[PDB]
Order: structure tokens, then sequence, then C-alpha cells
DNA sequence: TGCCGTTACAATGTAACAGTGG
DNA sequence: CCACTGTTACATTGTAACGGCA
């Protein structure tokens, strides 16, 4: 455990997570009845601003099969919650081209480093070629 | 130095209760006995305006 | 110890000056050697006959 | 051995350069709620000391 | 000019606006930044630049004029 | 195993720059 | 000039797959 976890944070996360699912059309609820999971549904809307009670409703009512997907959709929340308070943790998304990705990952493969360490390293590289040129 | 931490908490919160009850007054406190005097005071405000 | 490393550069550069004059006074004294054995057997040389 | 050191100077160096930045970022956005906040907020209800 | 970079910066750092800084005033006590607003400072000005303070030169900063007599 | 951090994506939305033709 | 288009460099959120660890 390297991030503490805040309840009253989590679970807005969840019921915002599970507010958007709903209204994504995804089915929140265990109830292929339509009244009983649109039930469920109004429980979970009007259940808005608590935590210790959405937390009983999703060990309730929820779908069996997005278990895992809300758990690791929280745990990305958190990681990178955690991480926006320094530049430094923060992380930079980039689009590159299929070529040059499939060249750079064909690389991270091979020395088994990630895209990180992999263009860290190659970076390193060249700027020992400039010296070694200059 | 850590001595004078672990007892600083208690000594800044102390502090600043101290200086929102007296401002709230307006006299500001300066001695235990003070606040006893100002305990008397309100005493007898509050025996004269019952 | 960005101070202290610089420092120890600089002493490390003063024995390695010395130690290259020391090389060149062993250079010397290799002629100097050199001469002194053609000398050697010279006076082996002169003795026999 | 020496250059061994002088390479983990160059380590010790960029993270230096590392927290400076960290730490003038953090001035940076701090100058502005100090600006904001001196509108009595800080003088004793944010600022809990304690 | 290039000074816009030190008389931005110190307001950026300090709270006060581009003119409000006067050259014949001091940090120190003529700014309202403590000693750690000023280390805070000076770090600033030691990144904006790229270059490097010791301790002994940076001390010599407490007035306005020198954040740039150190620089040009 | 189940949780928890971590990576490498996918999908969509925006700001900014560079072009193009009316 | 001006508008509309193409492109890059991000952000934001979600997900599956590894691998560490109780
Ligand atoms: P002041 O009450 O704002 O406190 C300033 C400070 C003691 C926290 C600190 O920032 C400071 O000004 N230190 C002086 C410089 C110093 O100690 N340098 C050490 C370099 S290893």
């Amino acid at each position: 455990m390297k991030y503490q976890q805040l309840e009253n944070l989590e679970c807005g996360w969840k019921w915002a997570y599970l507010i958007r699912k709903h209204q994504e059309g995804e089915p929140i609820t265990k109830y292929i009845e339509n009244s009983a999971a649109h039930a469920a549904v109004d429980k979970l809307i009007k259940l808005e601003s608590e935590p210790v009670r959405v937390l009983e409703w999703i060990e309730q009512h929820m779908n069996p099969d997005l278990f895992n997907r809300m758990k690791q959709t929280i745990r990305a929340r958190r990681k990178r919650h955690f991480n926006a308070e320094h530049q430094h943790t923060r992380k930079k998304s980039i689009d590159l081209d299929f070529p040059v990705w499939h060249r750079l990952s064909a690389l991270s493969q091979r020395r088994g480093n990630t895209l990180s360490e992999t263009i860290v390293q190659l970076i390193e590289d060249a700027e020992r070629k400039e010296k070694y040129a200059n | 130095i850590q001595s004078l931490t672990a007892r600083a908490p208690v000594w800044l919160a102390a502090q600043d209760t101290l200086n929102q009850l007296c401002e709230q007054s307006g006299e500001t406190l300066a001695s235990s006995n003070d606040v006893t005097e100002y305990m008397q005071q309100l005493l007898e405000r509050e025996r004269e305006a019952t | 110890s960005h101070k202290q490393l610089a420092t120890e550069q600089y002493r490390h550069v003063e024995m390695a000056r010395e130690l290259a004059e020391q090389s060149g006074a062993s250079s010397d004294l290799e002629t100097d050697h050199q001469a002194a054995s053609d000398h050697l057997n010279l006076v082996q040389t002169a003795m026999r006959q | 051995e020496m250059e061994n050191v002088q390479k983990k100077l160059r380590k010790l160096e960029r993270d230096y350069y590392q927290i400076r930045e960290q730490v003038v970022s953090a001035k940076a956005g701090w100058c502005a709620v100090m600006r904001m906040v001196k509108d009595n907020g800080v003088e004793r209800r944010l600022h809990r000391r304690e | 000019t290039i000074e816009e970079r030190v008389k931005k910066i110190i307001g950026e750092q300090l709270g006060v606006k581009q003119e409000e800084v006067t050259n014949n005033a001091s940090f120190v006590e003529d700014l309202g930044a403590d000693s750690l607003d000023t280390v805070e400072l000076v770090m600033a000005l030691e990144e904006e630049f790229d270059t490097e303070i010791p301790d002994e030169e940076a001390e010599k900063i407490t007035t306005v004029q020198a954040a740039i007599d150190y620089i040009n």
C-alpha cells in the first residue's frame, strides 16, 4: 500500500463513475427486470453526498461483471490524483505516428525496457555520440 | 529541539484559543489570576442583568 | 563535495606533472647509463688486449 | 576512482535542479493564493498554525 | 530587455507588480519578504538563469538593484 | 489468490501553429 | 485580409495485462 485511501474522496469517485456508466447505458445493477434496475438506479441517484451508503449500495446491487473494471479505474484514479501534485511525478501524453511507434516498441520489447527507459537510454547515447564527435 | 517541538502544538493551540477568547472580550488576558477576576466580573454582570 | 573534487583534481594534476618530470629524468639517466655501459665494454676490451 | 565521484556529483546536481524547479513552482503558485487570501482570510482563519 | 526577467521574477516571487519594486529599497525589510522568502527569491533567480550563486555572493542581493548587478 | 501500483495503450476534446484559396 | 482545414501537442478518462506482496 503506497497511497493512502480516503473514503469521502474515493466514494465520490465511485458515485461519479457509476452515474457516468449509467448515463452511458451500461447496466449498473444485477437485476435483469427493468423495474428493479430503475429503482436501484434511482436509489443511487438520490444517494449522492454519501460514502458510507454508496459503499453499501455497491455491495448490494452492483453488477458482478463491473467489479474488476471499477476497482482498476479507482486504482488509476487514486494513482493519478496523488501523482498530479508535483511536476516531476506527473505524466505527459503524446501521439506518435504508427511507424515511429512501431520501431520504438520494437526496441523496447527487444531490450526489456519501458518506453521511458528506452527513450532515456537512446537520448543519453545520442548525447554521448555528440560528445564523441565533439 | 525535539522536546520543544513536542511541547509546541499544545502551546500553539492554547495560545490561539486564548487569543480568540480574549479578543471576543474587550480585554486581553495576561494571567491565571487575571482570568479569575474576569470570571468575577462576569458573575457580577450576570447577577445584575438577571 | 564539488569544491573538494575540484581541489582533488588540482592535486592530481600537480602529482601527474611531477611524475612527468621524473619520467624525463629517467630518460636522461637512461642515456647516461647507455654511455656508461659503452665505457665499461671499452675498458674490458682494453684490459684483455 | 575520482571520476566516479564526479559522476555522482552530476547526479546530485540534477537532483538539486529538480528540487529547485519544484520549489520555484510552489512559490509561483503560492503568490496568488496569498494575494487573494489577504482579504482577512489568512489573518487568523486559514492560518491554523496549530 | 533581459532585465525584464529579474523585474518579472521578483514580482512573481514577492506578490508585488513590476513597477512596485524600487531600486533604492531592500528586499529583507522594504518588500516584506522574510528570510525564507528571500531564499526562495534568490533560488528562483538562480533557476531562471540556469546558473549558480554561492552563499557568499547570494547574501549581497538584499537591495533591489543587486538582482541585476550580478546578472548583467 | 486478491489487492495495489504500474505500464501502454484507446477515444475524444482543445489550443496553437501552418497552409490554402477566395 | 479573412475564413476554413490540416496537423501537433498535449489533457482527460477508461481498461487490460504484469508483476510485487500479504
Ligand atoms: P526565516 O524565518 O524566513 O527562515 C529562513 C530559513 C531558516 C527557513 C532558511 O530558508 C534560511 O534562510 N536559511 C539561511 C541559509 C542557510 O541556512 N543555508 C544552508 C545551506 S546548506
